[PDB]
């Protein structure tokens, strides 16, 4: 088994008030059975769309969830997963300064 | 595990339709037919998968029709029938469309004729061994005859004592025309059993040349005042002469 | 120089329970997926069927449905077989495809790998365990040998097959392999890590093909503390890297990142800390916050 | 041709050996199978050779030369059950739903030594009724060729040949009838290389 590493980041610039697209890029993980959520101040996103799962040269599997989010100088934005490596489901919160 | 075909021989009219059957290897999923003239060129007409033709050659016609009904043999249908497709017809099946063996059935023979009336069944004599070959040989060959015979639809076998022999026989392998200059010749074909002279020379013993004909079924009209030419057998007798 | 790599992703939970995943690239672009639902494969690219006849195509679709199927029952079979008896779960994956090399050259490979371990290779005319795999796997390979139509079909995939549809697939979508997509920058500070230290984030996002150059200056100076992150990919077929940079309170001053990529055409993104350009794009960048680090 | 065979016709003599040899016209085509079959029978394949270089299946090896598209079948102890019609099959590189192109085959025929040949001609009489009458060539010799019949009204068939199992004697054998009362055993096969050490009645 292999805990897997997750990284939020958006498509464009964060500017408020502008459409964009919001990435959550998980990688490093074995088994390939996964439970990706997107979170808009917790809250569960619906229109979450999903890559085709894949694996890298070290056989190690990939996924990219992904949503269109309009970001705002007030709301969160995190990514929850939920794999077998982990007793608890990790969520990491959307840094826009990082 | 082997490729099944049902007529081994079938005589048609011209224009009439025809159903040639076959039963594939279980678990084998590419099915095929193949056009043999002669018993020389073997030629492609179809590949059939998933209930759908995959493949088809040239010389398969709009007359031809295949298909595979659940539970039902994988049929080849000729309609309407023309003199030219009197061929043998192989049916094929594959676990591959390609690169895998293909494994062959034993083929109908069939046989498009413009009259019924040129259908005839052979005529067998049996030729006692020559006295000379006895005294010089020390061995015994009787030949058989199977003469007048059309179409090229025969089956010789030896029975020696009740027994089908097959030590010491020698039948031809592919009959002759009585009149090669002729279409619609009938066809002559010959065998050969070789015994021991104290084998033959014992009354006692019986040998009979066995010949079967694959001649018309009993849905065919005869119009001719002759006797009906049907998948039928004609055997010829001999004993032993001392 | 181009790989061609189909993925597949099997994964067996019991007797009854399987599933069968598979995605294809050419390069860093995805050309096909067919996921166990899917009874048929499906194209992502107008181009990715290349070159293939219609005729070609479903020939190839139809043997592969076959391949598929027969796959499941053959793993499930060699389970029971493999020791100790049924190690649930089974994660196989399989990598197989071509690497095309200027003129016909061209080099296939089909690896694959029993719980994320790289075990098994095809290699010539035949199925072969590599250095490491373990032992108890000699006998399942024998017995996978001994399919005549399998190490036919698998040589003529390898050897014919793959080259041949590369070839076509290359010429089929050059338009879109050949794409020069125009990168985007913008900054950010956050107060990691060491005490009075500030790290300078350097955002860029949207260039393609992946080779890029971002680096901290101080004019003509390369700061060498510079962190570049990893290559994270865009939903629209796109790249995202950053660079890093840990200076001291009110080092930030005459810092700038610039940004080397083809698709710019010499006209490199040069973003100077402290600019109008740099405060206007800050202005509409805020949120409401504090720091937290995990890495 | 698609698909070049030769030769036509091969004899060979029980346990030596034979060599048959096949090119293919189109480069596409440069995957071969080598197909069987005995006379009134569906063909059986007796091996694949999609590789370059030897592949022995016992008694038999195909060769491959897809360089030159030239496959060869070689014949080791050719055995009397190796009487048969040789097919070379080519199938169509990089196609995963095709027939077989079969090539026009050659006819082997496997012979045997004959230790001492008592070559002759014997008149048969009909089991029911004399007035029919056959000549019978036998026990002739492997070099001995049976020529094919000039005049209409005689008919004489091919070389055949027997074995007698128990007694493991073998004989080479022609036969001849006319329907004209106007035949002889010896005026016949007349057209035939026959031998001078013949036998008469
Ligand atoms: C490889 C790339 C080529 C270019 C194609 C581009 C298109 C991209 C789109 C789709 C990608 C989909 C994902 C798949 C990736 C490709 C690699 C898969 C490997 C190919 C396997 C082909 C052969 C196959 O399906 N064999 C299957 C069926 O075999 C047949 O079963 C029959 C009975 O039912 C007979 O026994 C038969 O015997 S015969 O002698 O009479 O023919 C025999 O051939 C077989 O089940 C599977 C074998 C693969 C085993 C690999 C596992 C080893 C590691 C543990
Ligand atoms: C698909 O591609 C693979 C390669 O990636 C291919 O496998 C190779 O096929 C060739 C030929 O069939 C093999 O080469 C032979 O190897 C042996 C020894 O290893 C040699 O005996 C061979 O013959 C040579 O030696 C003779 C002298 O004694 C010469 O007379 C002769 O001319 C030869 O030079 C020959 O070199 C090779 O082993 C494999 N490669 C591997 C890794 O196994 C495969 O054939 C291709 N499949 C298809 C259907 O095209
Ligand atoms: C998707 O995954 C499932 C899981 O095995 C497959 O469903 C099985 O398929 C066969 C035949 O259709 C059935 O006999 C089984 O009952 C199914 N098993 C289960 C657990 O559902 C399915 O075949 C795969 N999808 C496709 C299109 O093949
Ligand atoms: C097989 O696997 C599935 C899901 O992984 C599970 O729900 C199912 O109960 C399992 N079968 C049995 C008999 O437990």
């Amino acid at each position: 088994q292999k805990t897997p590493q997750i990284q939020v980041y958006s498509r464009h610039p964060p500017e408020n008030g502008k459409p964009n697209i919001l990435n959550c890029y998980v990688t490093q993980f074995h088994p390939p059975h996964i439970e990706i959520q997107m979170l808009k101040n917790g809250k569960k996103i619906p229109k979450v769309e999903m890559s085709d799962m894949s694996f890298s040269k070290d056989w190690s599997f990939y996924i990219l969830a992904h949503t269109e989010f309009t970001p705002t100088e007030t709301d969160t934005y995190a990514c929850r997963v939920k794999h077998a490596s982990m007793a608890e489901p990790k969520t990491v919160y959307w840094d826009r300064d990082m | 595990p082997k490729v099944l075909q049902i007529p081994s021989h079938q005589i048609i009219d011209m224009g009439q339709m025809v159903t040639l059957n076959c039963d594939p290897v279980s678990n084998h999923l590419y099915f095929y037919w193949y056009k043999q003239i002669l018993g020389q060129q073997m030629e492609f007409l179809v590949n059939f998968y998933n209930g759908k033709v995959m493949e088809k050659s040239k010389l398969f016609k709009d007359q031809f029709s295949v298909e595979r009904p659940d539970g039902s043999y994988f049929t080849l249908k000729i309609q309407p029938t023309a003199l030219e497709d009197s061929a043998v017809y192989f049916c094929a099946s594959s676990f591959w469309g390609a690169y895998a063996e293909q494994f062959f059935g034993p083929g109908t023979r069939l046989t498009v004729l413009e009259d019924l009336k040129n259908v005839f069944p052979p005529e067998v004599a049996v030729f006692e061994p020559s006295e000379a070959e006895i005294s010089h040989t020390q061995k015994a060959t009787l030949v058989c005859l199977a003469t007048g015979f059309y179409p090229d639809h025969v089956e010789l076998s030896w029975w020696v004592n009740g027994k089908e022999v097959h030590s010491g026989v020698c039948t031809d392998p592919q009959p002759l025309k009585e009149q090669p200059a002729l279409n619609d010749s009938r066809y002559a074909l010959s065998s050969r059993l070789r015994v021991s002279a104290t084998f033959w020379q014992n009354p006692r013993n019986h040998f009979r040349c066995q010949v079967q004909f694959y001649g018309l079924s009993e849905n065919d009209e005869w119009t001719q005042d002759r006797a009906k030419p049907v998948t039928q057998i004609v055997s010829a007798e001999a004993w032993g002469r001392a | 120089n181009y790989t061609f790599r189909c993925l597949q992703m099997s994964s067996f939970a019991n007797r009854s329970w399987s599933r069968t995943d598979s995605v294809v690239w050419l390069g860093d672009l995805q050309t096909h997926r067919w996921s166990n639902d899917s009874a048929t494969i499906s194209f992502t690219k107008p181009w990715s069927q290349g070159k293939l006849s219609n005729q070609q195509w479903e020939k190839l679709q139809h043997m592969f449905q076959v391949y598929r199927v027969s796959f499941t029952r053959d793993i499930q079979e060699l389970v029971k077989m493999m020791s100790p008896k049924e190690d649930y779960p089974i994660e196989i994956q399989l990598s197989a495809g071509c690497e095309m090399y200027p003129g016909n050259a061209s080099e296939s490979f089909l690896h694959v790998a029993f719980q994320g371990k790289y075990v098994v290779r095809f290699w010539g005319t035949s199925w072969q365990t590599v250095p490491g795999a373990p032992s108890w796997l000699d006998l399942p390979i024998k017995v996978l040998n001994a399919d005549q139509g399998t190490s036919a079909t698998v040589q003529m995939l390898l050897n014919d097959t793959c080259p041949l549809f590369v070839r076509g697939l290359l010429e089929a979508g050059k338009s879109d392999l050949e794409k020069q997509e125009k990168p985007v920058a913008w900054l950010s500070s956050v107060p990691s890590s060491a005490h009075g230290h500030r790290q300078l984030v350097c955002h860029v996002s949207g260039f393609y093909p992946k080779p890029v150059w971002v680096m901290w200056m101080r004019g003509d100076q390369e700061q060498q503390g510079t962190h570049r992150g990893d290559f994270l990919p865009n939903a629209d077929e796109t790249w995202y890297l950053q660079a890093t940079l840990d200076v001291e309170a009110g080092e930030e001053a005459g810092l700038a990142c610039r940004v080397k990529h083809s698709s710019l055409g010499g006209q490199d993104i040069i973003l100077y800390w402290g600019s109008l350009h740099h405060i206007l794009d800050a202005q509409k960048m805020v949120w409401n916050h504090r720091h937290h680090h995990h890495h | 041709q698609k698909v070049q065979q030769s030769p036509e016709s091969l004899s060979v003599p029980e346990g030596g050996m034979a060599s048959l040899n096949c090119t293919s016209s189109d480069r596409n085509f440069q995957y071969f199978w080598w197909y069987r079959q005995h006379s009134g029978e569906g063909p059986k394949a007796l091996m694949s050779i999609f590789s370059d270089g030897d592949k022995k299946e016992g008694r038999f090896t195909a060769h491959l030369n897809k360089a030159s598209l030239h496959v060869s079948l070689h014949i080791r102890d050719s055995q009397p059950s190796d009487s048969a019609l040789y097919f070379c099959a080519a199938s169509e590189q990089n196609n995963y739903a095709q027939g077989l192109t079969f090539g026009l085959g050659t006819r082997v025929s496997v012979f045997p030594y004959i230790q001492n040949p008592d070559p002759a001609v014997y008149q048969l009489r009909d089991s029911k009724s004399s007035d029919k009458s056959v000549c019978l060539f036998t026990d002739f010799d492997s070099q001995t060729n049976v020529s094919q019949s000039k005049d209409s009204d005689v008919y004489i068939t091919d070389k055949c040949v027997l074995d007698m199992r128990s007694m493991d004697f073998k004989s080479n054998s022609a036969v001849a009838w006319s329907n004209k009362s106007d035949f002889a055993c010896a005026n016949a096969f007349n057209n035939s290389i026959i031998p001078e050490d013949t036998f008469f009645p």
